[PDB]
């Protein structure tokens, strides 16, 4: 119904200079990012998409899912759940590597091209903007914004590093808001403070740079900051909070969103987990995976996200459900560079890398930060998420997973910005 | 002298991927493979495939070093499909297909695009076509099996089952050396190939209802067991879907699920005989609701010359009609599957 089944066809066809600039110092006064204006900008992009654009958008949606499941698996294997929650954005992770691909030449370009799983960076980045447009354009018939998705890209450069203008203008095809700033890397702990301070000013989001544990010769940080706000259709904030059981000996009282209606459901008895689809809009929904026994979460993740497939939402069927779950306000980050460096991969963002279309000057990548601010908000079989669960945000119209998540502890904490 | 037939049991995934097992090497390394009459190359993912390729990491890889019968070749091989391309190098080893062991040249694939192969339950492809179609003019596996002279007849046949019609039972069956009368009723209607080198026959016309909408002056029909759907030219399929009242929804052609069961019969005129599919044969009736859209098991594939332009009769057709591919008499036999 909501998942694409590909019909296979195995018949063989058998067929002068770049302007540069030193970015403005990070200390310099910048006006806050207008989130409402950025949403409006994406909604117009959506409204001007032809059917061929929507096909190319759906293809990068599927490409992003495959890479997203893989890199989620790497996070889960190497670090597990870091102090309560893991939130990864398949689309953002794909966008980060597509953005670096635009600046890459030769071996670095070939390796990035391979892991993205597909030549024209401009077309890929444009398609990825369309995917985000197709999401936020939904629920705009009424004056309420059911879906908000803001992306801000920070490009922090050492003194003497000149960004090429075509690269920066190229990133705008995907992310309109790109903030290149010059930043001193001689003291990495001071460099991290300045980035976090600058990003606090322009967005108001709680961020934590990993730049302390970088190379002392680092000249470049490429940080992606995402804010998602999702209002679940027919859900209200219960006045009285309820206990969330982190383990058999630990509970935390948290505010709970409660809604009753017809939601798609499937209780798998063999693999031992229940799936529930709570819609935001017509095409966009929140998927909620719940182990039948709380100790099986790793096993359930192994049979769902780790399979790198959407077969676990194939058998979904309508059902009358009363859904109670925590009002999620998750702010966390991880270093993509560090994750890839510690995973079972060849080197991509090592010292010998080629990003000469980014700059002619020496590039040493200190971090590639992916930071997510994830918010669920308000407007018989009882499904109660008062024990650890997995979640995902899926849009049918672009066959696109926007977010994958594991919640062991629903509480907000600065330790979601802890880096190994 | 040769009196042996061999039966390979196939797994049916979503009525789109009918795959069995083959062994490569000594001892055998097992791979899930689709058996395609539309192509002639054998290929599986290689251990030498970079970990960067997600599609390699999530499929079985062939390790040449763990095979005592492996013989090096290393000649580059590029297999170009509609959207994506797989590439690698030729290797020789003993392949176990059915209960028959045969020394075979196959592709070790070192480059796999995520799309479409991350949607593939199968690892590799076994080409059941002619050497004329084989990239790098590599001897196809069925030619090398005929050379052994162990088969009762120089024929192989295909049974594909409906995914809904049967649950927790036989997905499909390939027979090497004959046909299994348990899976077809009556006798085979045989049709001669236009020319050897392709499993392609003449088609007199394609009828929607009683009227002949398409292929009025005659056209070509490739029988491609590895193709999920029935495919035609973009030109032909746009006309067919106009006549059915089907609309394009992203990649799929869809109708409202309630209108599905009243869609007209589609008839393919082959060897002066009508091969008819009802709406139940080419519509995936997931629902019968007037609010839900149901997918048609038909799409557009513009196959280039010299093989195309041509229709391709895939699993949608074979599910209805048990098909026997006869290399001795260069003909195709069709009979009602049961
Ligand atoms: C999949 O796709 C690949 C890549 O495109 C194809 O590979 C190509 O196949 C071509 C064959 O169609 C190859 O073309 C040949 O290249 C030869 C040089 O390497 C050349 O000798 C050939 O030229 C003769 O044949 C042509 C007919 O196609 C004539 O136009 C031409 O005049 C030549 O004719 C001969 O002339 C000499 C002397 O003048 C005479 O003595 C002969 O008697 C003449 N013979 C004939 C028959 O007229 C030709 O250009 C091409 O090299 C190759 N490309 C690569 C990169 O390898 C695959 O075929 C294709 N496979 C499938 C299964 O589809
Ligand atoms: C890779 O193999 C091809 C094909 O080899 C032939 O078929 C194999 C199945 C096996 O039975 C071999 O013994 C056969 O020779 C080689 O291509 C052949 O090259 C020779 C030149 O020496 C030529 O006479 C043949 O006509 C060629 N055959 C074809 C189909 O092109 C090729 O040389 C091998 N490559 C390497 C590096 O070993």
């Amino acid at each position: 119904d909501r998942v694409y089944i590909h019909p296979f066809h195995l018949v063989i066809h058998n067929e002068p200079k770049d302007p540069t600039f030193i970015p403005a110092p990070i200390q310099a006064k910048t006006s806050p990012v207008d989130e409402k204006a950025l949403q409006d900008q994406l909604v117009l992009v959506a409204a001007k998409l032809d059917t061929e654009d929507k096909l190319r958008a759906a293809m990068v949606g599927m490409l992003a899912n495959f890479l997203g499941f893989r890199i989620y698996g790497m996070h889960s294997e190497l670090w597990g759940v870091v102090h309560g929650a893991t939130v990864l954005s398949p689309t953002a992770v794909f966008g980060t590597l597509a953005s670096l691909y635009l600046g890459a030449l030769d071996h670095t370009a070939d390796r990035l091209q391979a892991i993205l799983g597909v030549l024209d960076a401009h077309k890929v980045l444009s398609a990825l903007q369309a995917v985000q447009g197709l999401l936020v354009a939904q629920g705009r018939a009424d004056s309420q914004a059911q879906l908000l998705l803001s992306t801000v890209v920070g490009v922090f450069t050492a003194p003497g590093l000149h960004l090429k203008q075509p690269f920066v203008q190229g990133l705008a095809l995907y992310t309109p808001v790109v903030l290149p700033r010059s930043l001193d890397f001689t003291e990495l702990d001071v460099a991290a403070e300045k980035i976090d301070r600058f990003m606090q000013a322009v967005t108001g989001w709680k961020t934590g740079s990993s730049l302390m544990g970088a190379s002392v010769d680092s000249t470049l940080a490429f940080n992606t900051y995402v804010h998602f706000q999702g209002k679940m259709k027919g859900f209200s904030l219960l006045a009285e909070p309820q206990e969330f059981w982190v383990d058999q000996s630990t509970s935390v009282s948290v505010p709970m969103l409660s809604g009753m209606g017809t939601f798609q459901h499937w209780s798998d008895i063999q693999d031992q987990f229940s799936v529930t689809q709570v819609p935001f809009t017509e095409s966009a929904s929140l998927l909620l995976i719940q182990p039948h026994y709380a100790s099986d979460l790793d096993k359930v993740e192994g049979l769902t996200f780790q399979q790198n497939s959407l077969n676990w939402m194939k058998k979904l069927s309508p059902r009358t459900i009363h859904l109670t779950m925590p009002q999620l306000v998750l702010q966390g980050s991880y270093d993509l560079q560090d994750l890839l460096a510690q995973a079972e991969l060849p080197a991509i963002l090592h010292t010998e890398l080629n990003l000469q279309k980014l700059s002619n000057d020496r590039i040493r990548v200190g971090e590639v930060l992916n930071s997510i601010f994830f918010e669920l908000e308000a407007d018989v079989l009882e499904v109660t998420l008062n024990r650890p669960f997995l979640f995902a945000v899926y849009d049918q119209s672009a066959t696109a997973l926007h977010f994958l998540g594991r919640v062991a502890n629903p509480l907000s904490t600065a330790h979601h910005h802890h880096h190994h | 002298l040769g009196n042996t037939t061999s039966s390979v049991i196939l797994t049916n995934y979503m009525d789109t991927q009918y795959y069995g097992e083959i062994g490569i090497g000594t001892p055998p390394q097992t791979f899930k493979v689709v058996f395609d009459t539309g192509s002639s190359n054998v290929w599986v993912p290689s251990s030498k495939c970079s970990r960067l390729y997600t599609a390699c990491v999530y499929h079985k890889l062939f390790d040449a070093s763990d095979s005592s019968s492996y013989k090096h070749n290393g000649t580059e091989l590029t297999l170009r499909y509609s959207t994506g391309t797989v590439s690698g190098f030729l290797s020789q080893d003993i392949i176990t297909v059915g209960g028959i062991t045969v020394t075979q040249m196959f592709g070790e694939v070192t480059e796999m695009p995520a799309l479409p192969f991350m949607l593939a339950e199968f690892d590799g492809v076994v080409g059941m076509g002619f050497i004329e179609q084989a990239i790098g003019r590599v001897t196809p596996i069925f030619d090398n099996i005929i050379s052994q002279g162990v088969l009762k007849e120089d024929v192989f046949s295909f049974y594909y089952n409906r995914d809904s019609e049967n649950s927790q039972s036989l997905g499909g069956q390939i027979v090497l050396g004959g046909s299994d009368p348990q899976h077809y009723e009556g006798n085979f209607h045989y049709i001669n190939l236009i020319k050897t080198g392709v499993w392609q026959i003449q088609m007199k016309g394609v009828s929607v209802g009683s009227s002949t909408l398409l292929c009025e002056d005659g056209c070509l029909a490739l029988v491609a067991t590895g193709a999920s759907y029935i495919s035609g030219s973009t030109s032909s399929i746009e006309k067919l879907m106009e006549a059915l009242g089907a609309k394009k929804r992203l990649f799929d052609y869809v109708v409202k699920c309630n209108e599905g069961p009243t869609l007209p019969d589609i008839s393919f005129h082959l060897g002066g005989k009508e091969y008819t599919l009802t709406s139940a044969d080419y519509v995936f009736q997931e629902s019968y609701s007037s609010k839900k859209l149901c997918t048609l098991a038909i799409h557009a594939m513009d196959i280039p010359p010299p093989t195309g332009p041509t229709w391709a009769l895939g699993a949608t057709f074979i599910r209805k009609f048990y098909t026997e591919f006869d290399r001795r008499n260069n003909r195709i036999g069709f009979a009602l599957a049961r």
